[PDB]
C-alpha cells in the first residue's frame, strides 16, 4: 500500500 | 495498527486519490498525516480529512 | 417517460455511491432532480453530476 500512487502522491 | 473510523459525514473526493465516503461507512485507516488520514473502504483507497471520521475503539 | 417541461424532485432513500459510467451517485436523503423515466430506472442530477439509477432506491417530493 506505501508502493501505491494514490498514496505516495499524498493529499494536496 | 488498523484503525477502524466512522464517517460522521459523507465525503466527495476533491482530487484523484482522494477517498468517496458515505455518512457511516466504516474506514480502514492506514496512515494519519495530522489533518489528512490515508484509507479504504468499499475496496478503493485515498486520502481524507480526519474531521469527518471518528475512531471506532 | 417524462412531458417536456414537467419538475420533478426525489429524495435517496439508500446510499448508492459505486462509479460507474452514466450512473448517478448520492447519499441516503440526497435530493435528486429527476430529468428523465425510463421503465425502472431513472435520469437525474444531483452534487453537480448527472446519471442513470434505479427508481425504487429514490421516493419522488410532492411539489
Ligand atoms: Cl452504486
Amino acid at each position: 500500500w506505501r508502493g501505491s500512487l494514490s498514496y505516495l502522491k499524498g493529499p494536496l | 495498527a488498523l484503525l477502524k473510523a466512522q464517517a460522521l459525514c459523507s465525503w466527495t473526493a476533491k482530487k484523484d486519490n482522494h477517498l468517496n465516503f458515505s455518512k457511516h461507512d466504516i474506514i480502514t485507516v492506514l496512515e494519519q498525516q495530522e489533518n489528512w488520514w490515508f484509507g479504504e473502504v468499499h475496496g478503493g483507497r485515498g486520502w481524507f480529512p480526519k474531521s469527518y471520521v471518528k475512531i471506532i475503539p
